[PDB]
């Protein structure tokens, strides 16, 4: 929770399509095994991901068919 | 629809409305647009003569739409308003060509694209000697008109195959170039041990398979052998649709010209016998390993096909107990 901020952006970071260096990766992954050395976590990381989810509801709302089968392949594809 | 049906009764006092309704929203357009579909297929033509310039214009000025879909119902209109008096847009159609943008070329000749029907219409001399330029000479510059020429052509030789019977060696080199793979059209992101391959043509690759697999109809007799199987055994390694394709394709050429496919079994199976002797990524998840037994099982089915001695017992200790599951 004390560097709860730290790694926040990086969730995002895997789902945006950006080039990312393997010396963040070993960051990231130094920064997990810090922590995990503690439920809230858990909860925490599958309420980001619901409203991420709903998020991209909110715009995948408005579209008729021909014309969201591959929004939703490609959405799918990086879920 | 049924604003459509009803504007078919009185078109001076409908078809205006929503012509300036269509320009008036731009958030509703795209059901209107709809709805003026069915006025092209269920208006009476005598009496849609006298409009149909503003129908053209309006066409053509939301011909170049951002909206992917939007462009598509306004080539499916075009398509269906170039029924009519074919004899006055044939020529302005030609002309598009000349100096068209790469997304008026696309929409036009996806208008012609409709027009092929598999019953006789009154346009057949007229769309045999058209089809022509938009087959041969548009193949070159881009890829999406590529990709759309190659639909174009898939469509008519799956619904009306006469049209590209005196021309199909005229437009053989492009359709095999096509079918080539390109590196530069590959753009990989590795961020960490996994790695994920995008593609931006492999649709034109799975479109030309189509029309390759399409063509067998009643076209045999015409295209050479020889020329034809080489790309198909390049082709066998490729992405794993496009393997499944190649794999039902040798099928189903297992009855047509079996000499052809005894001559070169071989080099036929050795790349599909490398393939099968691979093994999956480990640490994958069962998605990977689904995939690649589906593959192997084609794989199988296909070699099964083709039999009906290049190191052909192979059976090992593992392998010996899929047949059973195949046959």
């Amino acid at each position: 929770d004390q560097i709860w901020d730290d790694l926040r952006a990086g969730i995002q970071q895997v789902y945006t399509r950006q080039s990312m260096a393997k010396s963040r990766y070993m960051e990231l992954y130094t920064h997990v095994y810090n922590y995990c050395t503690g439920l809230e976590l858990y909860k925490r990381l599958k309420e980001f991901l619901k409203n991420y989810l709903t998020n991209l509801l909110k715009d995948g709302e408005d579209l008729m068919d021909e014309s969201v089968l591959k929004f939703y392949t490609q959405q799918w594809e990086d879920y | 629809y049924a604003l459509g049906s009803i504007s078919v009764g009185n078109l001076p006092e409908y078809l205006p409305f929503v012509l300036q309704e269509i320009t008036s929203q731009p958030k509703r357009q795209y059901l209107l647009l709809h709805s003026l579909k069915e006025i092209i297929s269920s208006a009476s033509v005598v009496g849609l003569k006298p409009y149909v310039e503003n129908i053209w214009a309006l066409l053509l000025k939301h011909c170049e739409c951002a909206e992917e879909g939007t462009r598509n119902v306004v080539a499916e209109c075009l398509g269906k308003l170039t029924l009519i008096d074919p004899e006055t847009l044939l020529p302005r159609l030609k002309g598009y060509l000349i100096s068209g943008s790469s997304y008026a070329r696309s929409s036009v000749v996806t208008a012609v694209k409709f027009t092929i029907s598999d019953h006789p219409q009154p346009i057949d001399p007229l769309l045999k000697n058209c089809i022509g330029d938009f087959l041969k000479t548009l193949e070159d510059p881009d890829l999406n008109v590529r990709r759309v020429a190659l639909v174009t052509f898939n469509s008519a030789a799956h619904n009306k195959p006469s049209l590209i019977r005196d021309l199909l060696d005229t437009v053989l080199p492009h359709l095999y170039n096509e079918t080539k793979v390109r590196k530069e059209l590959i753009r990989e992101v590795e961020m960490g041990p996994f790695k994920h391959t995008v593609d931006d043509g492999l649709d034109i690759r799975k479109a030309a398979f189509e029309c390759m697999y399409t063509l067998l109809d009643s076209c045999l007799d015409r295209l050479d052998i020889f020329e034809f199987l080489n790309h198909v055994e390049d082709g066998l390694k490729d992405h794993y649709d496009i393997k499944m394709l190649t794999f039902l394709m040798l099928v189903r050429l297992s009855t047509l010209c079996p000499s052809a496919v005894l001559q070169r079994l071989d080099r036929l199976v050795e790349p599909l016998r490398a393939t099968c002797t691979t093994k999956v990524k480990a640490n994958s998840v069962k998605q990977e390993f689904e995939k690649q037994d589906e593959l192997k099982r084609s794989a199988m089915r296909a070699v099964a096909a083709l039999l009906t001695s290049p190191l052909m017992s192979e059976f090992q200790s593992q392998i010996s107990s899929n047949p059973e599951l195949a046959a």
